[PDB]
DNA sequence: GACCCAGT
DNA sequence: GGGTTGGGGGAAGCACTGGGTC
């Protein structure tokens, strides 16, 4: 489903072991609508990869796992025919669904 | 086949006594029944004799009066005494006709007492009705015993409440299943496990109870009783008597269906049950005003509900389980 | 005189019906269902819809306002000045004006004469009958189904928490027994695009229904009990009572919401005699339909002229391009 | 004396309106769905927008500074003077003078006539049970239709990290149970071309709700409470209320927002009787309706007055080209 | 007596006011979106600006720089003299006197009374619920639109790549294997022709909000819980605290930062009443609104003096021609 | 389609570690952009740190990154002049730049 | 139309 | 890049006209 392999990096930037607690870019994706916004909200939490990788080290836990290219473009060949509003947020509510989870990999 | 008749005065009411009918004739056995909908009459046909109805309303009625002495012009504590009633007259009226019956039927006699209906079974009772000019004094509704008692022994048993009082003020808001298109006894039995006796919340803590549509998820959380709606088909009815400053009045009554909440939390409460209690009774106890936009994507499959609450929540505290956000996307997909 | 108003209206982020305050702390706004025809189905959303009370109480409110103006203002009762509309009781009869006059409730013809409020909405007196239906009626403010068509989701409720900020003697904050008035509560304002439609009956304003006509010559005319050239000014005080609807004086919290106001489309029709309502802002085929109706109303022999704002209403009908309320007011003031 | 002023703002730059608690990281700003067009059906976006509660109470902290100044400034509650818009709230039978004088609460008008603060904003009265209706309705402030519309809702809200420097004595911070408040909290900002549509009705200071008029030889007279002077000096200042509004004191968090602000379009309407609101500047198409709601309505027998800002509109009414809001209050208060 | 100061400045390649790393090396600054007029329509465009948060820190500390000047100077802050902008962070009940004494946070005129920094930036006790708000409201720093327009921003951002040195005896990099820091980050600097706006309401020194008149004779006389030669030192301090927020102490970065920061204009307006604040300077046309509202304005019998740079502001003005920025102040502080 | 896996492969040698070479600033000017006339410019920026790359990876022990093939600059240069509207130009400015966090394995 | 009542 | 802080506590509907009996 390409969404399990995504949704944990998406829940690093959420979850107490990591604080750093940016929700801007979770409130970017959710309100997502037309064609562009998708796009650019994901970009700024795959970006923040960097702030992870120091965090995990800080503490003890092993550097977090970052989510593979082998599905990324799942979502760029999806939004293309999928231009209306109609299913267009039922996949990009999803995307901000799976980033408030927790993930326990740091004890 | 004697297809007891059932008298037609209120659509809400009709369904207490008449769905109330079924407590009795399990107690006197009754094999083979059925309870066809009609909307407001609801009538049941069931090929069993009139003596054993009775046989059913003594039993339904001591063990009415046992929970009743027990706790404590005497007042209780129970749903039929002070839980779901608002008015302190009818604390103690109402029992007095319960024990009154303990004179009439065991000794094999018809009921020739009429009594006074609150508004706790019936909301649409009052003081002041309108007939041409004017208003009226006292409750023109006027109900027979017979019919009377009939409402009581279903709504302690079958139809669940809650109550927050929080001191002077008091809101208690009632919901109740009414079938529309068939029940039988698998149905009709297992609504009756969702009652909550003695509702008595309190404190401050336990705030979340404000709002009947947000009181409705708490009472339904706790309760994972049969799910048969997925294929089946019922409707939940709500009331809410608030006594707000010692001021009994009703100023909350909305209409909703169940069967969208039921495949809701079965499609969540199924990866696991752990969290899940965990995650909804957190965000229900510290997102107070956010579970609200939890609630409200349930009866309308609304994708920025699912998102607006757990972001409120967040912020206070929340486990944020792993399994339980795939049991969203079950039902997104 | 007779007009009918009717359309589409565009407002948002109001707080239009709420729950009270008494006791419960988040003050949710009403909530309500609408059904809807899309893939050879129905289906319902719940979405907001605001009732027609607050429209004829608005209605009442901007009577008193326009009725003032006038030096006609003496006939006009002293719980109309305070928003009351009680108007009687079952054993009122004696009646409390501006300069504090007695009226005895014996039949309208004394009572629309010497009162203005009472006979736009009405009044009643169980002691002696004599009910009086109200002239003017409301609608309910209700979403279209088209935006549902359009959106058919989304959160549309604003909710947004309110702080009222509480001193001590000197400066302090108590919690719960220094005495403090310390609260946080919530507002839930409602979006998207309802519809409004407004009845007015202007002629029997200072006439009777039980007596509509004298009689008395052979020849049927309107029995104005009440001196025509007031009678005229009251057509005035009523007509444009309706402005302050097309301006945001809808419902509640106008001084802390005022619902962000503007209409894209209406239509209305004026005549001297009793007309059909056209359509409710709701459905979608709301045109249409009253391009029939029309049609339906000129084949019965009645002179109806019809008002457009921001809609062709194709070409054959005589309509009139309409730019805003006020102009149609100033339009239907001369008859 | 009804007076409405409608128009534009470029407002931005501003964490107004926010959403947080004590217990409450990431403090972000209001957002209110509104319905556009984006050449197609009438869809819904999202977009950050300010409550007109916020406005009533920065009327209010204005009103009472400008009512400081008058000779009658006596007259206001000490509340009041204290920017607390807490009018006759719970826990209290009766309110506090600004010389330390009280307030008796039986009758509506003795409780204005020495009060400019319920005579202005309204009051509401719990135990005693009497209630007034508010003198002044605010509006929310909305972006301009075609500002979202060309832009189609690109994020429009930006969120800023803002930390302290709570060091200890000795000039270290270790841990929190070491006893360093100190931590990282975010403010949201936003901009747009927001629009305002306040408007105030100073045809009812100092006239009570229960008795509004006396007739006293039935005449029509209005039932005022205070002086005449007074009441025109009451006026003067709810309109000196007005600047403030334009001057950035739209909202809180001026010590670390302060938004900026400019003199867009604007137009008021005022002819001392009753008048119309106008049209929020919310919709794009909305300077043309300014044209047709005032165009025939001063046929109607009405001497409007209107001062307009940044718009030519019809060039065929008496529109006075105002420069900004305080010459348009001081061309106000000179009628009354 | 309230102060309104604004004007047009140009910064050169500033890190001030930046998000703050953290293991991320390239520094993100600050962006913030601003709408932008443009010939087509509105548009909105993200810049790099300041918060408000610095200016109100670089305010206070010099602030209390130039209160350590006068005697008076014992009531003051522990925290400000340690240049802390923290105000009773949640762990402590009470404070300490810079003094070296124990203030008790009981009485806001006490509070007031003995520390002079917070009687003008406010403070903020959840222990006891002390509150005041600040008498200063500072803006951000955003570009003027024409400027965007002029320059479309083309990315507007001058990164810089650094590194850390870390040599020991034996005089080895290593390779993050030993514990050596040898790493390279990147900081960023912006540039632009940016506006300033801050409002002083240097009017409640020594007076507590709670009780700001007496109305001992029912006249008006504001009540001073201090001497009135220790609220005059404290308006000159306060004075002479916009001095260096004209200079260069503005922002952070004080190890890389300190561009250019000279005033290319200024406007500024002082007078003891209720006075509007100037437009902040973001636009190309806000010369003439300031123009108009300095102007009206003495048309209301205001004793109000206007200060001006650069700009006339025409003939019918009478504001003198203030040169640099101490002498503004010092004209301000002979006139009291 | 099939060059965007090409060019974020490129993309990803410069946040990636094992490299001691680490320029956020051009790959956040590429993808939060306004203008179609700065999208290129980032795109030079990325790009002109070929050579530097192409040498130390080797010498570190990391296999030598795949230099983009010069097709993909063809489609790249012929996807922007048709498409001057904003609308839908902030999709296309972010898809080069999402690649380049990813889970390439530029040293095994 | 004047009476009634509650528990953490 | 390498560490310190993620809210902090306080508030989170009062009064107000109660609706039944008898």
């Amino acid at each position: 489903g390409w969404i399990r392999n995504i949704g944990r990096y998406l829940s690093y930037l959420v979850d107490d072991t990591f604080e750093e607690y940016a929700y801007d870019v979770v409130d970017g994706i959710a309100k997502a609508r037309t064609q562009e916004e998708l796009l650019e909200g994901v970009y700024k939490a795959l970006r923040l990869a960097p702030k992870l990788k120091k965090k995990a080290e800080s503490k003890g836990c092993p550097p977090p796992r970052i989510p593979s290219p082998e599905d990324i473009e799942a979502l760029e060949e999806k939004v293309e025919q999928l231009s209306n509003p109609k299913d267009l947020r039922k996949l990009a509510v999803s995307l901000a669904l799976w980033a408030f989870a927790s993930w326990n990999n740091c004890p | 086949f004697n297809e007891f008749k059932t008298p037609q005065i209120d659509p809400i009411f009709d369904l207490y006594v008449a769905y109330g009918y079924v407590v009795s004739l399990i107690r006197g056995g009754a094999k083979e029944a059925t309870l066809i909908p009609h909307g407001a009459s609801y009538l049941i046909q069931t090929d069993v004799s009139n003596e054993e109805f009775r046989h059913g309303l003594v039993d339904a009625l001591s063990s009415m009066l046992s929970l009743h002495i027990a706790l404590a012009k005497l007042v209780s504590d129970a749903d039929f005494s002070a839980g779901a009633n608002i008015n302190n007259v009818y604390w103690d009226s109402v029992p007095r006709n319960l024990e009154k019956l303990m004179k009439d039927l065991e000794k094999k006699r018809s009921v020739k007492g009429t009594a006074t209906i609150p508004i706790t079974l019936m909301p649409s009772a009052g003081k002041y009705m309108l007939k041409h000019f004017g208003v009226q004094g006292g409750n023109p509704i006027k109900v027979d015993l017979l019919n009377y008692a009939l409402a009581w022994v279903g709504f302690h048993y079958y139809t669940p409440y809650i109550k927050y009082a929080k001191g002077d003020t008091t809101w208690i808001h009632i919901y109740q299943i009414a079938p529309v298109e068939e029940v039988d006894m698998i149905s009709i039995l297992s609504l009756k496990d969702l009652k909550m006796h003695l509702p008595h919340y309190y404190e401050s803590n336990l705030d979340f109870l404000i709002n009947r549509r947000l009181a409705l998820l708490y009472h339904l959380l706790h309760s994972e009783a049969l799910e048969l709606f997925t294929e089946k088909e019922f409707v939940i009815h709500s009331y809410t008597l608030e006594r707000s400053g010692n001021n009994q009045a009703i100023r909350s009554f909305e209409e909703e269906e169940i069967g969208k909440l039921m495949d809701f939390l079965w499609k969540l409460k199924r990866r696991d049950f752990y969290h899940a209690i965990k995650f909804i009774d957190d965000l229900l106890k510290k997102a107070t005003e956010g579970a609200l936009a939890l609630i409200d994507a349930i009866m309308n499959e609304r994708l920025e509900g699912f998102y607006t609450a757990l972001k409120l929540g967040k912020k206070a505290g929340v486990v944020s389980s792993r399994e339980i956000v795939a049991a969203l996307e079950d039902i997104i997909c | 005189m007779y007009v009918r108003i009717s359309g589409r209206i565009r407002l948002n982020a109001h707080s239009l019906n709420a729950q009270g305050g008494g006791g419960t702390n988040y003050i949710e706004i009403t909530k309500t269902k609408v059904t809807v025809r899309t893939e050879n189905g129905w289906t319902v959303v719940e979405v907001p819809a605001i009732t027609g009370n607050m429209l004829k109480h608005w209605h009442f409110v901007g009577f008193v306002d326009y009725f003032k103006t006038t030096p006609y203002g003496v006939n006009l009762t002293e719980r109309a000045l305070r928003y009351n509309g009680t108007r009687f009781g079952q054993g009122e009869t004696t009646a409390t004006k501006a300069n504090g006059a007695t009226v005895q409730l014996n039949d309208e013809a004394t009572i629309i004469k010497e009162l203005a409020d009472a006979d736009v909405h009405g009044f009643l007196a169980p002691k002696t009958g004599r009910r009086r239906v109200s002239l003017v009626k409301a609608s309910f403010i209700l979403p279209t189904e088209d935006f549902i068509k359009e959106v058919e989701g989304e959160r549309l409720i604003t909710a947004i928490k309110h702080n009222r900020v509480d001193v001590d003697e000197k400066g302090a904050i108590g919690s719960s027994k220094e005495g403090t008035a310390q609260m946080l509560f919530s507002r839930e304002y409602a979006t998207g695009l309802y519809g409004f439609s407004i009845v007015l009956d202007l002629g029997l304003v200072g006439i009777p229904q039980g007596l509509p006509v004298k009689f008395e010559e052979n020849q049927p005319r309107p029995n104005i009990v009440i001196d025509p050239n007031e009678r005229k000014a009251r057509i005035e005080s009523a007509l444009k009572a309706l402005i302050p609807m097309l301006s945001g004086y809808i419902g509640a919290n106008l001084a802390r919401s005022f619902p962000v106001f503007k209409v894209e489309e209406l239509v209305a029709i004026a005549s001297e005699g009793p007309i059909p309502a056209l359509v409710h802002g709701f459905y979608e085929d709301y045109i249409e339909a009253n391009r029939s109706i029309i049609k339906n109303a000129r084949a019965l022999g009645f002179n109806i002229e019809v008002f457009t704002y921001n809609v062709d209403l194709g070409e054959d009908i005589e309509a009139t391009k309409v730019s805003s309320v006020e102009e149609l007011v100033a339009n239907l003031v001369k008859m």
